[PDB]
């Protein structure tokens, strides 16, 4: 199922879950590479949001222009791009990064296949190599509750008007 | 093995769609479909339709065998299959899957109550 | 009749035939199916600009036919009858002349 | 090697066999750096829409390629009257409300666009195949060799294709701003 | 060298039974292929028809809204109102009887037209006045027919509608837009 | 397949052999072929000298 | 082709970039028929720009229902918007039914668009020294109305 992806496996009082109840990936199997980077970028964004939304509460970066108070998740972003303002610093930021991928795996991501995937091969803390698919899981699964945790943030923080931790 | 289901283009009927239409439909009735069976159909085109023959068709005419053919989800997948395969032996072995009438309806208890008696030819029993 | 030049080719002959028509619509392919209402179900190779009307045949012979049925006979007759007792009345109401 | 419609028409029609090419060897996907047989999504492994699929993309990038000089040109120059003047509509896009419906403007463009479209629909259908896809015989400036056949075929996909998603953005940020031609805040 | 193109649609091929008939092998413009689902007869037995009808209708609105009256009070009407008035008046009742009649005749005629017991064609009534000798003579004399039907067919068209948005007797110069 | 002298766009109407407008044969509905024509023309002329 | 007239005597075949260089009788015979139209369109044109200065203006009303008479209007670029919109519609559509009608040809000469406006066929060399001056006249007649159009861009109108 979906290659050798980690996904499955792992994965709670089974074993293995398999979910893919549309079979996006039996459909698209040469898509599995792409499907895993998605995947996992977007955990890892989604993980780094949420905890984005609780730290600028307590500490606010040295820019000086975002060390002002009424910057919650509601009004950030269409705060901060100006008239060029810190938005853009982060997204210069992101296109730097970015670049990085392209070089590893071609300007066609041809390269990207189904265990290179999400693999920017930044590698300190992990160890031997069945940790490695231990830690692969433990990526993923937290990586897809944040996905959910931040959408319920934004979703409802915005909705009910909250704009901070308890989102509610 | 049998001529017209074999290299039968994909424009036609899809491969998935050929092979739940082979299943859906007795062994028997491959060689000659009967008429107004969905095989009918794709035998009646495919030995048209092909490599060695009119590889072309009006949009008109393929317009109409495209709302002739099976649309891939009206027939039956090999669970559903079972469960018709099943039941009737359940029914025809004189046991009944146990239901009990609802709000217009029945729900099925999950139950196999063996119905014919002792006489199973005898009604009261 | 109405398929003086089709080109009208069998089953057995559906990659065989190219000779196209005087027009250069592709030869058709004829189906003897058995129902009586659709005789002949006539399927295309290619693209082509064929004659196919849409409208009925009908003719004066067997609509005057259908007019002469006993239906339509003592129907026409009838409503004749009706229409002109509704004009009498409309005419000479209250009969007052009697 | 551009057969004109009146042979080319004998080999139309609802293809039922596979070129093996990427969609049906269908200009498009030829990029700078080599080949960019693009669909992810597998819609030209229906082949036998492909050449329904190449009349649509052509379509849309021939509205788009017009609807894109459309909002630049008005917010320059208009219709000499009062009914476009740029104090009666002054941003292009909201013409759709003002020239509309009762008004007449847009009415008859919707009529006339109709009539050709109901006249023009035949060779969408019928008389369409991998071949003459968006082929309506207005070949002057075409060049004759087929490579630079080729050429043009690929530069009016490519503008069809970028002013589709041009004009895109032209309605969103043009809507969002309410501005002159440079759409940006 | 391929299919036969028709001249007025040129990336569509003309339709088969546009062959040997008056207008038709000259433009052959039907692109939406109407005369490829009914029968080319009848078709051009409407049209024809469709032709004289707004020649006369034409015609007889030029001469309304430019003044031309019958002597009588009662017909002291705008073109607009003429329909109305004159069917209130009776006369229209009378028109339609006597094309009524003249129709139950085209009927007839369609009728044994269509079924071969007559040779007619499909507009032909029997009417041979300033029809040239020459085939081709009668060929084009046919064509200039269409094309005068047509273009009232149009022109009639055209007036009606102008003349009901701008109440404005036909030339429609002066209106206001 | 003649056409009548009257409505020439009509077929000739048959059964109407000279009687008295055999030069202008006018039947355009076709009673003479539905009915006993010698039964028609007594009606015509008891009604013409009527 | 270097005998398909335009090279008259001052300079022969004048193709410094060479875009006819290569042999494709089809883009010339587009190119020559672009050439002898435009000729043809500038002559009226130029003719158009010096007369109603000049003299010539036409006596009556251009929009009797709006009041214009010919002598209102000015003469050159700026007209544009004075001449009704609906009036350069007319004029849009007339030159349509004698481009691609009266004038519509096909697989017969270069610009020998058949009806023109009496259908009339000459020859001799008479035919190849006149066909040569409505050439000349033509390329003549193309410089001058660009520059009467765009100097009156940069003069205003008039003297
Ligand atoms: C956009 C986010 C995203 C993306 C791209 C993927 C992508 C993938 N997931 Mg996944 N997943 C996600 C969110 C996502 N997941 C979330 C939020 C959860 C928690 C419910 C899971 C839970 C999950 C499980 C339990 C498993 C996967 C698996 C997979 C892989 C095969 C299934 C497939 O084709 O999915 C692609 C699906 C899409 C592109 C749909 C996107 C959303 C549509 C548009 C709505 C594939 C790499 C399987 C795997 O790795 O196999 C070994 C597997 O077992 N996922
Ligand atoms: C807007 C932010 C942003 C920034 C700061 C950069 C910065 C860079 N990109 Mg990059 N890029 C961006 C957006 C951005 N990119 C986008 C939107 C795309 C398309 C998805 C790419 C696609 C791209 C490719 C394909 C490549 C770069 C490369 C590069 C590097 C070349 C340096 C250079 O030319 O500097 C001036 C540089 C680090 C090159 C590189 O270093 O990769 C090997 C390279 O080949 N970029
Ligand atoms: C032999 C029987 C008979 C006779 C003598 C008449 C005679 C008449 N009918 Mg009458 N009618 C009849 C049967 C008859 N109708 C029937 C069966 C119907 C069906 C409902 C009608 C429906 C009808 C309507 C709706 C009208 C007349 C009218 C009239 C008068 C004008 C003539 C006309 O319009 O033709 C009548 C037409 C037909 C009989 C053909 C029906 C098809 C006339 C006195 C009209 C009237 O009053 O004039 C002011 C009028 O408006 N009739
Ligand atoms: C009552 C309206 C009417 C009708 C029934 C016809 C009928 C016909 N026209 Mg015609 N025509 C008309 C009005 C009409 N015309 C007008 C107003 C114009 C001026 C623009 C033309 C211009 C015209 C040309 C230029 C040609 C025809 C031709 C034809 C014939 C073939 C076209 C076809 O398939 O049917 C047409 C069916 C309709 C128009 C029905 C109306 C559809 C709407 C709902 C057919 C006999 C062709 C011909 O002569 O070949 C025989 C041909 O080349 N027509
Ligand atoms: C040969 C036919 C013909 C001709 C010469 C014209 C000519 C004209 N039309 Mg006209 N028109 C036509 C057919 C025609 N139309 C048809 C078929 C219709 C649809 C029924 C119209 C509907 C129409 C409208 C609605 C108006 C015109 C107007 C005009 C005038 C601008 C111009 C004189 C305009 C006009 O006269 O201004 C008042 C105007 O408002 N036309
Ligand atoms: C639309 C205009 C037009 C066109 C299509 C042609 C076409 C042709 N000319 Mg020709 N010509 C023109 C205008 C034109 N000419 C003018 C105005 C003059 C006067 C200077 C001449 C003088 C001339 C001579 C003396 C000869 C030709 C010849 C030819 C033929 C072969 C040369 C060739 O390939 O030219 C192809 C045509 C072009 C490449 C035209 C491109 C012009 C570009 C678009 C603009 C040129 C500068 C322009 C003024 C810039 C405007 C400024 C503004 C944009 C700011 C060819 C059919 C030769 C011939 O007869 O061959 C047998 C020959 O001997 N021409
Ligand atoms: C390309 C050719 C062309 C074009 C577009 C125009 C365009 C115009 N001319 Mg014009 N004209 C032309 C050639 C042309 N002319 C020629 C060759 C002559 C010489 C006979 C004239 C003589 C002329 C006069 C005398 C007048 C115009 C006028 C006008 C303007 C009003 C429209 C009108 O009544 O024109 C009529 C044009 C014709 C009947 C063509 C013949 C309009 C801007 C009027 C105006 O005020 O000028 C600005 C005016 O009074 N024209
Ligand atoms: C008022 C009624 C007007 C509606 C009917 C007008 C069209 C009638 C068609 C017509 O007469 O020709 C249509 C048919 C002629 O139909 C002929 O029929 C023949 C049968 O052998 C063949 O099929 C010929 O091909 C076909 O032309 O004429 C009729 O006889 C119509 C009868 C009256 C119908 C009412
Ligand atoms: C109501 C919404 C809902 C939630 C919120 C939810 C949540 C989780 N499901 Mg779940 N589920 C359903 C709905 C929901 N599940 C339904 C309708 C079915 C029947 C088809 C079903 C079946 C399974 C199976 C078979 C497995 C499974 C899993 C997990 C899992 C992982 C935890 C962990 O591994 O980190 C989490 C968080 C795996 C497992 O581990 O369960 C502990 C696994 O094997 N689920
Ligand atoms: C026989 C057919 C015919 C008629 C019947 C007709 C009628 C009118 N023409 Mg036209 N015309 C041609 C043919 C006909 N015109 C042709 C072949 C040309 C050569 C290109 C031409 C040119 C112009 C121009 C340049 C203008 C113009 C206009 C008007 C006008 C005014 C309306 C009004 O009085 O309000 C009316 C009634 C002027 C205008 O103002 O139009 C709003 C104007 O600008 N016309
Ligand atoms: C349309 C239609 C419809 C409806 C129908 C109906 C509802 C009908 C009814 C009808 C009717 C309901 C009618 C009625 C009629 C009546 C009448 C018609 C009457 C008559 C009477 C008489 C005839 C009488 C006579 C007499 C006298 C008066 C004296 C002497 C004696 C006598 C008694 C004989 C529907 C929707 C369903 C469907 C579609 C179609």
């Amino acid at each position: 199922f979906a290659g050798g992806l980690t996904g499955s496996d792992y994965g709670g009082f089974g074993g293995k879950y398999e979910w893919d109840p549309v079979g996006f990936s039996t459909r698209w199997p040469e898509h599995l590479a792409w499907y895993r980077e998605a995947e996992l970028k977007h955990g890892r964004i989604a993980m780094l949001a949420f905890a984005g939304l609780l730290a600028p509460d307590l500490f606010r970066l040295p820019w000086a222009e975002f060390q002002d108070s009424s910057l919650d998740f509601a009004n950030a972003h269409d705060k901060f791009v100006a008239g060029f303002g810190p938005m853009w610093w982060g997204f210069i930021a992101c296109g730097g990064i970015e670049y990085q991928r392209f070089r590893k795996l071609g300007l066609g991501m041809e390269g990207l296949t189904l265990e290179n995937a999400g693999n920017l091969g930044w590698f300190d803390l992990p160890k031997n190599s069945e940790e490695r698919l231990f830690y692969e899981t433990a990526e993923l699964k937290n990586g897809r509750l944040a996905m959910l945790a931040v959408s319920g943030i934004f979703t409802a923080g915005i909705f009910w008007d909250q704009h901070h931790f308890p989102f509610i | 093995k049998i001529a017209y289901l074999q290299d039968i283009p994909r424009t036609i009927v899809e491969k998935d769609a050929l092979e739940l239409i082979l299943k859906n439909t007795p062994k028997e009735q491959w060689e000659n479909p009967p008429e107004d069976s969905y095989l009918y159909t794709v035998k009646a085109f495919a030995e048209m339709y092909g490599p060695g023959k009119a590889t072309k068709m009006g949009w008109w005419d393929y317009y109409r065998l495209k709302m002739d053919m099976p649309d891939t989800t009206r027939l039956s997948s090999e669970r559903e299959l079972q469960e018709i395969e099943e039941y009737e032996k359940l029914m025809m072995s004189g046991k009944v899957p146990f239901a009990v009438p609802g709000p217009s309806g029945y729900f099925f208890t999950g139950f196999v109550t063996q119905w014919k008696g002792k006489e199973p030819f005898a009604g009261d029993q | 009749a109405e398929t003086e030049e089709g080109l009208i080719i069998k089953p057995e002959e559906a990659g065989k035939i190219t000779s196209r028509d005087k027009n250069n619509n592709p030869p058709r392919i004829v189906v003897k199916t058995n129902d009586w209402d659709i005789p002949e179900y006539q399927l295309s190779t290619g693209a082509s600009n064929q004659v196919s009307y849409i409208t009925p045949v009908v003719e004066s012979e067997d609509i005057k036919a259908w007019l002469s049925l006993n239906v339509n006979f003592f129907s026409i007759i009838i409503l004749f009858t009706v229409g002109g007792l509704i004009e009498i009345q409309r005419f000479f109401p209250d009969t007052l002349y009697w | 090697a551009r057969r004109e419609l009146a042979v080319a028409y004998e080999d139309a029609g609802i293809d039922l066999m596979d070129n093996g090419k990427f969609a049906q060897g269908l200009v498009g996907a030829e990029a700078a750096f080599g080949r960019y047989e693009f669909d992810p999504i597998g819609f030209s492994k229906y082949t036998e829409l492909v050449p329904w699929f190449r009349e649509a993309e052509l379509k849309h990038g021939r509205i788009a390629m017009l609807a894109w000089l459309g909002l630049v040109v008005p917010d320059f120059v208009r219709i000499p009257g009062e009914a476009y003047s740029f104090e009666a509509v002054p941003r292009v896009i909201d013409a759709h409300d003002a020239l509309n419906a009762d008004a007449g403007p847009n009415f008859q463009i919707i009529l006339f666009i109709s009539i050709v479209e109901l006249c023009c629909a035949k060779k969408v259908f019928e008389w369409n195949s991998v071949e003459t896809a968006g082929d309506y015989n207005l070949t002057r400036l075409f060049p004759e060799d087929d490579e630079a056949q080729k050429q043009m075929r690929i530069a009016e996909l490519k503008n069809g294709r970028l002013a589709m998603i041009a004009f895109g953005g032209a309605v969103t940020q043009a809507v969002i701003t309410g501005k002159p031609f440079p759409w940006t805040f | 060298g391929g299919y036969k193109m028709s001249k007025a649609v040129p990336f569509l091929p003309m339709s088969p039974a546009l062959e040997g008939y008056v207008g038709a092998e000259e433009e052959g413009f039907d692109p939406m292929g109407f005369s490829l689902a009914l029968d080319i007869r009848w078709l051009r037995e409407a049209e024809l028809k469709h032709g004289r009808i707004c020649m006369l209708a034409t015609v007889g609105w030029i001469a309304t809204d430019l003044g031309m009256r019958l002597p009588g009070p009662a017909y002291q009407v705008s073109t607009l109102e003429a329909h109305d008035a004159m069917v209130k008046f009776g006369p229209m009742a009378q028109i339609l009887i006597w094309l009524g009649i003249i129709e139950v005749f085209s009927f007839l005629a369609i009728t044994n037209m269509m079924e071969g017991t007559t040779d007619r064609q499909p507009g032909d009534y029997g009417l041979r006045r300033l029809y040239p000798k020459d085939e081709e003579g009668q060929y084009e004399m046919q064509l200039k027919e269409l094309r005068n039907g047509r273009l009232a067919m149009l022109a009639f068209s055209g007036i009606v509608t102008t003349a009901v948005l701008t109440g404005r007797t036909w030339p429609f110069x002066x209106x206001x837009x | 397949k003649e056409t009548s002298a009257s409505v020439p766009f009509l077929p000739k109407p048959k059964n109407l052999a000279g009687w008295v407008g055999g030069e202008t044969e006018f039947d355009p509905i076709g009673f003479s072929n539905w009915f006993d024509m010698k039964w028609l023309r007594e009606a015509e002329l008891k009604h013409g000298r009527v | 082709f270097e005998n398909e007239l335009g090279v008259q005597a001052p300079t022969g075949f004048w193709d410094p970039l060479g875009f006819a260089k290569d042999g494709s009788m089809k883009a010339f015979k587009r190119r020559r028929a672009s050439e002898i139209k435009h000729g043809r369109i500038a002559m009226l044109a130029t003719m158009g720009y010096i007369t109603p200065e000049l003299t010539g203006k036409f006596p009556g009303l251009l929009s009797p229902s709006m009041g214009l008479k010919y002598e209102d209007i000015p003469n050159g670029l700026g007209a544009i918007s004075k001449v009704p919109a609906v009036g350069w519609a007319q004029i849009l559509a007339y030159t349509f039914y004698c481009e691609q009608s009266q004038d519509q040809s096909e697989g017969s000469a270069g610009e020998a668009g058949d009806f023109g406006k009496v259908l009339t066929s000459k020859d001799e060399e008479g035919l190849k020294r006149k066909l040569n001056s409505e050439l000349a006249n033509g390329r003549l007649a193309m410089m001058a109305i660009i520059g009467m159009f765009f100097q009156d861009g940069l003069t205003g109108s008039a003297w």
